[PDB]
């Protein structure tokens, strides 16, 4: 399926046979995971660092 | 070959994004290909499509760039050009900790913010202007054995997916005037004031 | 406002539930609430819209009615909530302090640590006044008397 | 990228499906405009080609 | 740092985003029922 | 948590962006991009001929 | 009759009445309009667009037609909801008659 | 305020960058006046959007703060229907000539 | 890691400060603060009378 | 050809690795240029941003 294929040279063709097709992309964008773990680079408190 | 260097339209269509040639004349650069690009520093307090005005846009065909072209967040503020006593001084600030691009924490996740705040732009008798001259204020600093420490603030945002960029510069001040030994002198001193009166 | 705004799509797309609509809260003072609560047996507005009534006696809200959306079933850090109250535990500090340099008093201080945040750019604001001149006076027969020569 | 679309590719169908409804609305309203002109003018009887 | 009050680390909430549409909306479908050609 | 000290709200979405070449002298890319969510209220943003 | 609603911006206080067969029978001319749907094909191919860059382009190509059958409609432009529910309609007028 | 990602970890950064600052005919001055630009703008049935930028850094432990304001521009001049007028139109030029 | 794409260097230290009161005006807090590391080469920064 | 590349494809990594060494050389000399200017000027104390 197109979701699994990567840059096919000859190409891929699919027919939509669905009456409806929801798309939940909340977890697709990679920056979201980076932000969720660390909105900003984790830094120790000044006293904890020494 | 992948460097994003602002380029001047031979027709002069984007000349309003660059420093007036009267202050900083444009200069010629060449890439690995035999193609030749005319470039100049961008004007401070400018908003522009940074990719659209890049050498990549005018290299082969004027409108070749598409949304597939994106800007690397790992960029840096390379140079600042300051108008000092009527003539331009080029400051190389490329590797300073404050020159690195940062993520914009509020807004679009692909926006990069530049916040260059430095009080350590040195101008002394050993400084030369962009044209190689060292007369005027520089000569007065040389004979007075004085050195300036300039304070500048350069900010801006770059939309890494869109190419849109917005820049701005704060008021420029002389933070310190130092003697040869390195001590701060009062600005009322006739030797110091006579020089500072030129930096309007 | 429900039509002109895109609030219906916002809840359906953000909640992940194909069939999701906002519920509206009627935010009122005590005098106004006494009238909106009349028959709370079936609190509907249109074909599907439902509402609930919440009241306060805070002077700042005297005579105000504000209608705001909310998610019908509240969860945890629900973005679809009209606003949110982000609370961090309050600390009570007890330390004898020579306050002023001449007096010694034990001061037990409760230091708040919290933020209210608004999410949804929706509001309906109503200023309701004049109950006493409507329920305490003639509104119909008095007017006919005023037409008397 | 070696990975293909996650769910985002389904947004292409959603976009199309919304456009289908949009075309239905524009088609209805544009039809009403044509009908208004035909009925406004002297065409009160059924005939082909009007 | 007399007061090492948190400035960098925050709790993150991911807002959902799930788009859907049927071949035609109920509105468009009742007016223009779908026929497969 | 008192260590967290606040909340960050991350809003992913799919944007419909117009197919536009970059201008040579453009101040801002004339890309009429709209959050796909507006296509429910105003689906005219999807029109392409 | 039956009631069908949309949130499309194009409909703004525009009730329209149209007939349709009470029972729909697949391809029935007596439907006020018809939606003729064939396919929505999605293709992926690394097109070198512009001759100097390659991008994999996943595209959906719609193929359908809306057709109108019945030339009947009644179009109603309905406004004034806030003027009849948000303002006195009877006692206010009697007050206006006050000498 | 945002953390200063480079430099001292106690610095608080403010980067206010907005092209949506709106000045309508209803907006009044700090003294309550609607004369001058506001008057002409209101009677021309115009609206005007400024582009502003305000930046600064505060040391949260030292109290050392530096603020700077960038050049302010008029971004758009709109009609009541949202249409952006061409700046060459003498109807809007009069306002732009006052905002020097 | 390709996902990281960068490094941050965190440099802790203990600073030598003067107990200077905040001035009514001032341009900055007049507190000649230096890294305690400097005390090994120039320990006069610690002198207190 | 559908056979694929031979071992010559590893020259791409060799070119990168040679460039990696040259980049270290260029960066070293460019850094010395920084020291020349900074140490020449009045900086005899540690501070951030120099």
């Amino acid at each position: 399926s197109i979701e699994d294929q990567g840059t096919t040279i000859h190409g891929d063709v699919e027919l939509v046979v669905e009456n409806e097709t929801s798309a939940d992309v909340s977890s697709v964008l990679a920056e979201v995971d980076q932000i969720e773990n660390n909105p900003v680079e984790e830094v120790l408190d000044a006293d904890d660092a020494v | 070959s992948i460097a994003l260097i602002p380029a001047l339209d031979p027709a002069g269509s984007n000349a309003d994004f660059f420093v007036d040639p009267a202050l900083v004349p444009p200069y010629t650069i060449k890439n690995e290909q035999n193609l030749t690009i005319t470039t100049a520093p961008l004007k401070a307090n400018v908003r522009l499509d940074l990719m659209g005005n890049s050498n990549a846009n005018l290299l082969i065909q004027r409108g070749m760039l598409e949304v597939s072209d994106t800007i690397d967040p790992a960029g840096r503020l390379k140079n600042l050009f300051v108008l000092l006593g009527g003539k331009v001084v080029k400051f190389k600030v490329d590797r300073l900790p404050r020159a690195v691009f940062q993520p914009d924490l509020v807004g679009d996740t692909r926006n990069a913010v530049i916040r260059f705040d430095s009080d350590d732009l040195v101008v002394s008798g050993d400084t030369t202007f962009i044209d190689g001259s060292a007369d005027g204020v520089i000569n007065d600093l040389k004979t007075a054995k004085l050195s300036l420490r300039l304070s500048v603030g350069f900010g801006g945002t770059i939309s890494l997916s869109k190419g849109d960029s917005k820049f701005g510069a704060t008021d420029t001040y002389v933070d310190k005037v130092l003697n040869e030994d390195g001590q701060v002198m009062d600005n009322a001193d006739p030797a110091v004031k006579a020089i500072l009166d030129q930096l309007t | 406002a429900h039509r002109d705004s895109n609030i219906e799509a916002a809840f359906r797309v953000i909640s992940g539930n194909q069939d999701e609509t906002p519920m509206y809260l009627f935010c009122s003072d005590k005098e106004i609430a006494n009238y909106l609560m009349t028959k709370g047996d079936d609190r509907t507005l249109g074909a599907y819209l439902k509402y609930d009534i919440v009241s306060t006696n805070n002077q700042l809200f005297d005579g105000k009615l504000v209608v705001i959306p909310t998610r019908a079933v509240q969860q945890e850090n629900d973005i679809l909530s009209w606003g949110q109250f982000f609370y961090v535990s309050t600390v009570i500090a007890d330390l004898p302090i020579t306050r002023g340099g001449h007096q010694v008093t034990r001061e037990i201080a409760a230091i708040p640590f919290n933020l209210h945040v608004n999410n949804i750019p929706f509001a309906l604001e109503f200023k309701i006044t004049g109950f006493q001149k409507v329920m305490g006076e003639t509104q119909f027969n008095g007017k006919l008397a005023d037409l008397k020569p | 990228t070696d990975e293909g679309p996650g769910e985002v590719v389904k947004a292409l169908t959603v976009n199309t499906n919304i456009r289908n409804s949009n075309n239905a609305v524009k088609r209805m309203l544009n039809y009403l405009a044509q009908l208004r002109e035909v009925v406004h003018n002297g065409y009160n009887r059924p005939k082909f080609g009007i | 740092n007399y007061n090492e009050k948190s400035q960098r680390d925050f709790r993150v909430v991911t807002i959902g985003y799930n788009l859907a549409a049927s071949r035609q909306d109920e509105f468009a479908e009742r007016i223009y029922p779908t026929t497969v050609i | 948590n008192p260590i967290e000290g606040g909340v960050v709200q991350v809003l992913p979405y799919i944007a419909v962006m117009k197919d536009v070449y970059h201008e040579v002298s453009g101040v801002k890319m004339d890309n009429e991009e709209v959050n796909m969510v507006e296509a429910y209220r105003d689906p005219s943003i999807l029109d392409d001929e």
